């Protein structure tokens, strides 16, 4: 049976013809061959309008480009768009409810977002993700025990964010701190309950951290790491022995009487 | 002078060599057997003497060591789209040198700062070895503790007992064209008995 | 590679490939080089199917010695013409809205104009 009326717009028809290198409009295709098509070449895509794609929900590769459309609220009725890979900050308005249906996506990364209200509890039930991105996040408060059953944390990428503080006792069940760096950050609170049973530790990270001199909290560890000062280095070219100086007091070590 | 230099020119100080009337001794490096992983396909003894490219137009790109084997058709990424597009002709000799072990110094290696991202690509019919710097933020804080600034200089993590699996790899493309240009030598011959 | 069920016109394609007297058959084909002709000069050319002509804008004047062709489709969206020659005796109406851009017409022949009534503002924009 003949199928026509595929392209309502005259200019969109010419754009599709040029992009998909189809010479004419009287060609025939099959479903099984198209389903095996995992590459689509549409260079110089002049895709101004999206009307007409609603009737093709069985495409594996897509293409989208719009430099004027800032209201993309039409995405709610759009089920087959998975390829959203563009880099442009011209999009000022961020549509709400993007994540409600977007589960058929294959690859989708996004950076430098202006998301003012990040929904709380993204990791509630969706535990099937393998490679998780925590890019440009703003979660200031976390639910208690939200990561109880999630003892499967192996790949952790936490850099490149605007993280400010951490909750009291977040890494409690996590006894496998292997690789982490804490530079260019503004850490306020160190998690508690992470060094109680961690007496057989083999990796410890203390660089660029404001340890409190409050006796008798970390005096033993500070003295022990000070005794081995011949290994620890710094980033700035300054006299290393003078770096280990507690703030404020200025009195010698032997003259300090720790109260209580 | 290049492949046997201790202080190797870093990724941001690489040099392009123009080869004219010089026959590269592939039989020395290809048969050195110092590198077990010789995934170099494309050379043959019966077609070795005819690989006399009059104008060697070789292109170079950068990829991470752990992502070299993650290349499959129908996949895209910003690393390939920001340096050089990879066609379906990725088959070629993997000219990868191991100079990481020869750049060990006492007191740590904190001066080696690699640049994974470049502003533009190696444009054809033009030479560029510039050292332009691209920043990831608009408003600079210049190290002052504040907001809306990040650090692009990632720590190398050069621990003495760290893993050895961060070996980089690079592959070049060699295609022959027969244009309207003369030639004089294509290869020598070994004197008989 | 030869493809069947593409060309409806046999005589027109034959005369296109014959009148030019090409060098040989082993040459390639395209559309920009083939469509360099904008004024078709083919005696008794009775090409009727002009649907989907939006991909061929360069043609301006079409000659038709086809008294049978009474289809209004020849003037629905063909507004780039500068000459008119239609032997349509039973022409009791003229399509409207085609004057929106018709400014490149120079000379027209309208014989047997049986219009006993004329519309308002028909020539108003033809300054």
């Amino acid at each position: 049976t003949p199928i026509k009326q595929i392209f309502p717009d005259d200019a969109f028809a010419e754009t599709i013809k040029a992009n998909l290198k189809k010479k004419s409009v009287t060609d025939a295709v099959t479903q099984n061959e198209l389903n095996s098509i995992d590459q689509i070449y549409a260079p110089d895509s002049d895709i101004k309008s999206v009307q007409g794609i609603q009737y093709l929900p069985n495409v594996r590769s897509l293409k989208l480009r719009s430099n004027k459309l800032h209201d993309i609220s039409a995405l709610k009725e759009l089920t087959n768009l998975t390829f959203l890979f563009l880099n442009l900050n011209q999009l000022q308005s961020l549509p709400n409810g993007v994540f409600d249906k977007l589960t058929n996506l294959k690859e989708l990364v996004l950076v430098e977002n202006q998301l003012q209200s990040l929904p709380d509890g993204v990791f509630d039930k969706l535990t099937n993700l393998t490679l998780l991105h925590l890019m440009v996040n703003q979660l200031q408060s976390l639910p208690k025990g939200v990561f109880d059953k999630l003892t499967n944390l192996t790949e952790l990428d936490l850099s490149y964010n605007q993280l400010q503080s951490l909750p009291e006792g977040v890494f409690d069940k996590l006894t496998q701190l292997k690789d982490l760096r804490l530079y260019q950050n503004q850490l306020k609170s160190v998690p508690d309950g992470v060094f109680d049973r961690l007496t057989s530790l083999q990796y410890i990270w203390l660089h660029d951290n404001p340890w409190d001199c409050t006796c008798p909290g970390i005096r033993y560890l500070s003295e022990w790491i000070n005794k081995h000062s011949g290994v620890v280095r710094s980033f700035i070219p300054l006299w290393a022995p003078d770096s280990a100086k507690c703030s404020g007091s200025g009195k010698p070590v032997r003259s300090i009487i720790c109260p209580t | 002078e290049v492949f046997n230099a201790t202080r190797f020119a870093s990724v941001y100080a690489w040099n392009r060599k123009r080869i004219s009337n010089c026959v590269a001794d592939y039989s020395v490096l290809y048969n050195s057997a110092s590198f077990s992983t010789f995934k170099c396909y494309g050379v043959s003894p019966t077609k070795l003497n005819d690989l006399c490219f009059t104008n060697v137009y070789a292109d170079s790109f950068v990829i991470r060591g752990d992502e070299v084997r993650q290349i499959a058709p129908g996949q895209t990424g910003k690393i390939a789209d920001y340096n050089y597009k990879l066609p379906d002709d990725f088959t070629g000799c993997v000219i990868a040198w191991n100079s990481n072990n020869l750049d060990s110094k006492v007191g740590g290696n904190y001066n080696y700062l690699y640049r994974l991202f470049r502003k533009s690509n190696l444009k054809p019919f033009e030479r560029d070895i510039s050292t332009e710097i691209y920043q990831a933020g608009s408003t600079p804080c210049n190290g002052v503790e504040g907001f809306n600034c990040y650090f692009p200089l990632q720590s190398y993590g050069f621990q003495p007992t760290n893993g050895v699996g961060y070996q980089p790899y690079r592959v070049v493309v060699l295609s022959f064209e027969l244009l309207h240009a003369p030639a004089t030598v294509c290869g020598p011959k070994k004197s008989t008995n």
